[PDB]
């Protein structure tokens, strides 16, 4: 349906197998619908928060078709915020689970010089 | 033939960072090190074929084509911390090490910063596991990053698991005798 999602398929791990508690199940359907919305961005807070206990968004050893379908919606939306912020380190300190999750993705997901987001360390 | 990694049961800090690196070369490269289980406490935690000094680094360096993501120098670094910090059962002492870990792991989903783990991650998640002060720590997560992290690892049988094989291990040697 999308570019990205071919080069996770193209990648090991798509691939599994999960999976799935009644947890697990509730939670990537949230994050579906939230896209059906169109309401990413006035979500960011929330993905940040899940983001800050659990290293993928579906409490998962590797990313699932969520973390990507997500990120692919994401990636622009935060590097655009970047740009306009005021400070910056704070939005940094503000969103630093979403920025070390975009900084793995991205990398396994190969995205040009372009695209890719600054991240300082 | 293998190498005898031989680790004890009732030492007071259990080598499970050993343990797991052990179980890493055995998944990928079977019967290079055979583990022995020995409940005594006249007995040293680790023991590598003949070492009794330093075998997780004889372990590390002997199968460099399994660890060779991280600079070197680095690995060393958080080797030395995950050795002579991260077990002492002194509250006090722990947060500040804890901290410095949380803090290296802002941006990272692991400790080097890789997109797969690295040797570093052995060394810290196999101190953490033994050291039972930790266990409160995270559960609950003072240190949310480190509570995060750890977590991943969790998952993965090779870590997950290495519990029950050290169980079942200590389990058989009673039965063997007895």
């Amino acid at each position: 349906m999308s570019d990205l999602v071919t080069k996770f398929e193209s990648l090991i791990i798509s691939k599994y197998p999960v999976s799935f508690t009644k947890e697990q199940s509730a939670q990537a359907a949230q994050w579906e619908s939230v896209l059906k919305s169109g309401q990413i961005q006035p979500h960011l807070d929330q993905l940040n928060l899940v983001l800050r206990d659990n290293t993928f968004i579906v409490s998962t050893l590797y990313p699932t078709s969520t973390d990507v379908h997500v990120f692919e919606v994401a990636l622009p939306l935060i590097k655009d915020l970047v740009a306009s912020s005021k400070d910056v380190k704070s939005t940094y300190t503000t969103y630093r689970h979403i920025l070390r999750w975009i900084d793995y993705m991205q990398n396994l997901l190969e995205v040009s010089s372009t695209d890719k987001l600054e991240i300082n360390h | 033939m293998p190498s005898t990694l031989t680790i004890n049961g009732k030492a007071p800090i259990v080598a499970y960072a050993e343990l797991i690196a052990a179980r890493i070369v055995n998944a990928l490269a079977p019967n290079s090190i055979a583990i022995k289980l020995v409940d005594d406490k006249k007995a040293p935690a680790a023991k590598l074929d003949d070492a009794t000094e330093d075998v997780f680094n004889k372990i590390t360096s002997k199968f460099a084509a399994i660890f060779d993501n991280g600079d070197k120098e680095q690995v060393a670094k958080w080797v030395n911390l995950a050795q002579k910090e991260l077990v002492i059962k002194n509250f006090a002492k722990l947060s500040q090490s804890l901290e410095t870990l949380d803090s290296q792991l802002n941006l990272r989903t692991f400790i080097l910063g890789g997109l797969k783990y690295s040797a570093a991650d052995v060394a810290c998640w196999g101190a953490l596991r033994s050291n039972g002060m930790c266990g409160s720590i995270i559960k609950n997560k003072v240190d949310v990053n480190v509570s995060r992290w750890y977590t991943l690892l969790e998952m993965d049988p090779i870590f997950g698991e290495a519990h029950d094989f050290l169980s079942k291990s200590l389990l058989e040697l009673k039965k063997s005798a007895n």
